[PDB]
């Protein structure tokens, strides 16, 4: 649901961790 | 014989204990290494029978394959599993990633490489602890594997389970003597990934076992990152440390306040203004050795407002809700800083509020202050310039004025940033090439979207100077697509992809104002595709002649006046005349068609196929080389 112009992005928040099992 | 043990494949995940045996009773020999090593992929997934059970969860199909021989399990493979892929899975891999105790402890028995690391140098361990049991990690850990084994990004097996909500996990971890201060690529210990989730626990246990507290890599201690994510109880716990002295405990608590302010999953406004309120009193807690806030300049996006020194400013702005969301910004931005990678998003957040409720004008210089730092930063902005694009198209669809410095602004960045996007695709070969790709494709789409909002803005001479200059420096670059599509050709193309939110009320391609634009910037107007078409070819197979006649007429006026040859042919040798595919267009352009004999000696040439290689002049072997 990225229509409404909230931020696509959740908190991004991927900076410190990368997220394990995910590319 | 490939379809019997496709069968077997199949029947893998389905239940034939005792079913499958008339297919392997006076059965042949020689096809043993084919059968049990049946490494198929079923929608993509190159594993064999005995890995596809362990990942659903069949032990039942793992001893039929063991029920009177053996098959070798540890083999590499890219298994999808829920959520995502990964490359260089193994069966111990997908067996401690399922969560099945009982198949994993089989696969150890039967023997099976506890430390297989993936292409991404996964450890079995980690992958098990994503979704750790202390049950199905217990053995794990007893089986002499390794939990100080590095990753591709250093994200070690207690970095995950304690970002991972496992309590459990990190318990049987740290007691069984693990690293406690280990150090992420990215910079985090082990307790950003804790504070970063919010889990009270786990940071608890990590600083029973002395974690300590130490900067990461971003320049943020880790109760820095606990405020910056909204939680609190780690935060308050974190401020418990007995070792934390005053000048971080304000900032943390102003920060705390500031992240409170612009965040939808957490979002209140009276936790924001008393905990500024708290971190205020507890600034000017003696009168004496009081802490007088260092503040950087007003800057113009967040308002004018210059952050709250004093307890009476803040009290006055206690009430004025958009007003406490520029001060959060404005010392979520100061303490922070202007460089650090979270910093940009409550910006954007806040923008697209403002969007929602109908104030344009502050949504775009909030935008433009978050693109300015996410440009900094040198970071995947493609999605933020297509925002830009949808945000410009609902205000020119409620006939809303466009302020042309902005348009300026936003472009200037689109075009800095299709330049490192034409790096990235130079330096990147396949590892993520697809993903550049993309993300070239749909930048150059952003910035065609920006480029015919900005035709529809009305803009003086300077500014549309200016809006020209930029358009003509990403000209000169001659940036292309995947099928060799240049911005001309983008532009010309029916199908070039519109998105599918308020784009489609203004943006529509092929749109002629966009034409006009790039040729009186300077564009080639005989550039060529992958595909041979020029801009001529995709403009007269345009499917709709009468629904916008009038934007393919000036379009095919400008793209004539511009200098294209009316003649030239593409890869399969297809003059565009008959390449017109309609009427219209057809007579449109021999209406426009400028005879010359030049052209008529050259398709004559190319039509008897007569031998011109190293006959006629260089410049004209390439004229009859396109005619």
């Amino acid at each position: 649901t990225k229509y409404t112009f909230f931020p696509p992005k959740k908190s991004h928040g991927s900076c410190a961790p990368p997220v394990s099992r995910a590319g | 014989m490939e379809g019997l043990a496709g069968y077997v494949y199949k029947a893998a995940s389905e239940g034939k204990v005792l079913t499958l045996a008339a297919l392997l009773l006076n059965r042949s020999e020689s096809d043993i290494r084919y059968l049990l090593g049946y490494v198929s992929q079923q929608g993509g997934q190159r594993s064999t029978p005995l890995i596809i059970a362990a990942r659903n969860g069949h032990a039942k199909v793992v001893r039929l394959l063991l029920e009177h021989y053996r098959v070798q399990t540890q083999q590499t493979g890219t298994v999808r599993f829920d959520g995502y892929v990964i490359d260089g899975a193994t069966a111990l891999w997908c067996a401690a990633g399922a969560g099945h105790f009982e198949v994993v402890k089989l696969l150890v028995s039967h023997g099976a490489n506890v430390n297989h690391t993936t292409v991404t140098n996964s450890t079995p361990l980690r992958a098990a602890c994503f979704d750790g049991r202390l049950d199905i990690v217990k053995y794990l850990v007893e089986n002499n594997a390794n939990i100080s084994i590095a990753n591709k990004y250093d994200n070690t097996c207690l970095m995950i389970a304690a970002y991972k909500g496992h309590t459990d996990v990190v318990r049987y971890l740290l007691e069984q003597r693990a690293d406690p201060n280990a150090k992420a690529h990215c910079g985090a210990t082990a307790l950003h990934f804790a504070a970063e989730a919010g889990h009270i626990d786990i940071v608890k246990e990590l600083i029973k076992w002395r974690a300590a507290i130490v900067v990461n890599g971003h320049g943020m201690t880790p109760l820095k990152v606990a405020a910056e994510s909204c939680k609190a109880d780690v935060v308050e716990l974190l401020l418990s440390h007995a070792d934390c002295d005053r000048r971080s405990r304000i900032e943390a608590l102003e920060l705390l306040g500031a992240s409170f302010a612009n965040d939808r999953e957490n979002y209140d406004i009276i936790k924001t203004y008393h905990y500024l309120y708290l971190a205020m009193l507890e600034r000017f807690q003696d009168g004496d050795n009081i802490l007088e806030k260092e503040v950087l300049p007003p800057i113009h996006a967040y308002g004018n407002r210059t952050e709250c020194r004093n307890p009476q400013e803040l009290e006055s702005i206690r009430q004025d809700r958009d007003a406490l969301h520029m001060e959060g910004l404005i010392v979520r931005e100061r303490i922070l800083g202007a460089d650090n990678i979270d910093v940009s998003h409550p910006i954007i957040y806040r923008g697209a509020v403002y969007a929602d409720n109908m104030e344009f004008e502050q949504c775009i210089k909030l935008w433009l202050h978050a693109l300015h730092l996410r440009q900094k930063g040198n970071r995947n902005t493609h999605k933020d310039l297509l925002r830009f694009a949808q945000v410009f198209s609902q205000m020119i669809h409620l006939n809303e004025t466009v302020k042309a410095p902005d348009i300026e602004c936003v472009l200037r960045c689109s075009v800095l940033e299709i330049e490192q996007s034409m790096n990235r695709v130079k330096n990147i070969s396949d590892a993520d090439v697809h993903n550049a790709m993309d993300n070239y494709e749909c930048n150059l789409y952003t910035f065609l979207y920006l480029v015919c909002i900005s035709t529809k803005t009305q803009c003086s001479e300077e500014d549309q100077c200016k809006i020209n200059k930029q358009i003509y420096n990403l000209i000169h670059l001659d940036p292309r697509t995947r099928e060799g599509f240049t911005l001309l050709h983008l532009a010309v193309n029916s199908n070039t992809p519109v998105d599918d939110f308020h784009t489609n009320d203004v943006c529509s391609f092929p749109n002629a104002l966009v034409t006009k634009l790039l040729l009186d910037c300077g564009a080639e107007v005989n550039a060529v595709d992958n595909e041979g078409n020029s801009a001529l070819h995709i403009i007269v197979q345009y499917n709709r002649p009468i629904s916008d006649f009038l934007t393919l007429h000036s379009i095919i006026i400008s793209l004539v006046e511009a200098g294209a040859h009316t003649d030239m042919t593409n890869k399969q040798n297809k003059t565009p005349l008959d390449k017109s595919t309609t009427g219209v267009s057809e007579i449109l352009l021999k209406t426009q068609m400028k005879m010359s004999l030049k052209c008529l000696a050259a398709r004559a040439v190319r039509a008897n196929d007569i031998n011109y290689q190293d006959q006629i002049p260089r410049t004209l072997e390439e004229f009859v080389g396109f005619h």
